[PDB]
C-alpha cells in the first residue's frame, strides 16, 4: 500500500499507487495506463529515482522510495 | 551499470539475514551476527560486535531476531 | 516452562527501552518468533484487539493475555 | 537543535557530549578528547562508530541521524 510520486520532463506531477511486491515494470505499465501509450509507452519509459535509473524487474518496495521524494519518468 | 539504481540497504541487509536464515525462523543464532556484518560491510572489531549482540539482545535469549538488527543497523 | 515467559523475552527484545509496549508493525515479528499465526488478516484483526483505539501500539499486558491465557 | 551524543568506549564506560547538529565529526572528536583526556583519547586515534558506519570527520553530525537513545562507539587505534 504504497504511492509513488511521478514527474514528467513537461512539469507535471502524478501519484501512481502500487503494492510494494510488484516491480518497476509494473509502475511502467500503471504509467502507461495513466498518461497513454502514445507518450509514456513502457518501451520508452526509463524510472529515474535520485539520479539513477530503476530496473524493471525489481520490487518496487527494495528502494524504499521515500514519499517525499519523487520519481521522474523520462521518454 | 553505473547508472543502475541500488538496492536500499536495508533491503539488501534483509536478503542477506533470510539468506542465513534458510529455516525462516525470524533469527539467526548470535554466533552468525559476526558473519552477517561483515557480509554487510559493516565494522566487525570483535569487541563492538560484543557490544553489538548485548545491545541487540539484552534478554540473553542467545539469538539475533532481524527487527532489532535492522533497527540499529538500517534504521 | 511456561511459554508466556519467553513471549515476555521476546516482546521484550522488541521493546529495549521497556516502554511496555511495541509498534504495532511489529507484532508481525513477534508472532512469527513464537510460532504464531501470522496470516495478514489474523495479524489485522489481532491488532484491532490488542489497539481498539488506533493508538498504534501493541502493550505488553493484553499481548501475554491474548496469546497465553 | 542540540543533540546530546551518548559515547560507549569498548573496555565498559559512557558519558555524554552535547553538540551542535551543523558541527561536525572533527568537532565531536574534539569535544570527546576535552571530556576524556589527549591522553587516553587523542583525536588522531579515535575512530568513532555508529549503525556499524566510521564516521567521517568533515561530515555535519546531522548526517549520521543520531538517536539520543543509542550511542556512537569510541575506538583508539
Amino acid at each position: 500500500a504504497v504511492t509513488i510520486t511521478l514527474k514528467t520532463l513537461q512539469q507535471q506531477t502524478f501519484k501512481i499507487r502500487m503494492e510494494p511486491d510488484e516491480t518497476v515494470k509494473v509502475l511502467k505499465e500503471k504509467i502507461e495506463a495513466e498518461k497513454g501509450r502514445d507518450a509514456f509507452p513502457v518501451a520508452g519509459q526509463k524510472l529515474i529515482y535520485a539520479g539513477k535509473i530503476l530496473s524493471d524487474d525489481v520490487p518496487i518496495r527494495d528502494y524504499r522510495i521515500d514519499e517525499k521524494n519523487f520519481v521522474v519518468v523520462m521518454v | 551499470m553505473a547508472l543502475v539504481a541500488p538496492e536500499a540497504p536495508s533491503e539488501q541487509a534483509r536478503r542477506v539475514f533470510q539468506t542465513y536464515d534458510p529455516e525462516d525462523n525470524g533469527f539467526i543464532p548470535d554466533s552468525l551476527l559476526e558473519d552477517v556484518m561483515k557480509a554487510l560491510d559493516l565494522v566487525s572489531d570483535p569487541e563492538y560486535i560484543n557490544l553489538m549482540k548485548n545491545k541487540l539482545d539484552p534478554e540473553g535469549l542467545g539469538i539475533i531476531l532481524l527487527g532489532p538488527f535492522l533497527q540499529e543497523f538500517f534504521p
